[PDB]
């Protein structure tokens, strides 16, 4: 369970597991949000999330606040 | 006929004021990274 | 002497430092104020953006001034 913080502040929240890939969540949010894979990005601890990492490779573990910006 | 541009800046217009993008993806990459990172970081 | 620093989010931490501190110290004063490393830190004053080895004197930094912040990715 991680949520999905905005700069408006809509905590949209997820469930994912730690082996699961930041792709998946990109296609996770897609599903709750319509936006595109490759114009979000996702902001923890003041580091930037790449595709092929997974939440494992990161420090994300449970009830983790995750800030979304998007880019036109 | 779907949208042209007036009810898209009328919205674009109020989201300013309330400081706030992805209701209407009004700001940019450039603020929100600041924002975003000023958050993620201190909370 | 006390300062300010100014981030473009609207944030606004008043600082307490001396003429002789050095740039890195000062961006270590907003890490244990905001939680912001070193390394994510651009302070900009009087036009040029602060190198990191130099002091407040090097630049001079009056009392009462605002040094403008941009956070790095």
């Amino acid at each position: 369970q991680i949520f999905v913080k905005t700069l408006t502040g809509k905590t949209i929240t997820l469930e994912v597991e730690p082996s699961d890939t930041i792709e998946n969540v990109k296609a996770k949010i897609q599903d709750k949000e319509g936006i595109p894979p490759d114009q979000q990005r996702l902001i923890f601890a003041g580091k930037q999330l790449e595709d092929g990492r997974t939440l494992s490779d990161y420090n994300i573990q449970k009830e983790s606040t995750l800030h979304l910006v998007l880019r036109l | 006929n779907g949208l042209s541009e007036d009810e898209a800046l009328q919205r674009a217009l109020e989201l300013s004021l309330a400081e706030a993008k992805p209701q209407v993806l009004s700001s940019q990459e450039e603020d929100d990274l600041a924002l975003a990172q000023a958050l993620s970081a201190s909370e």
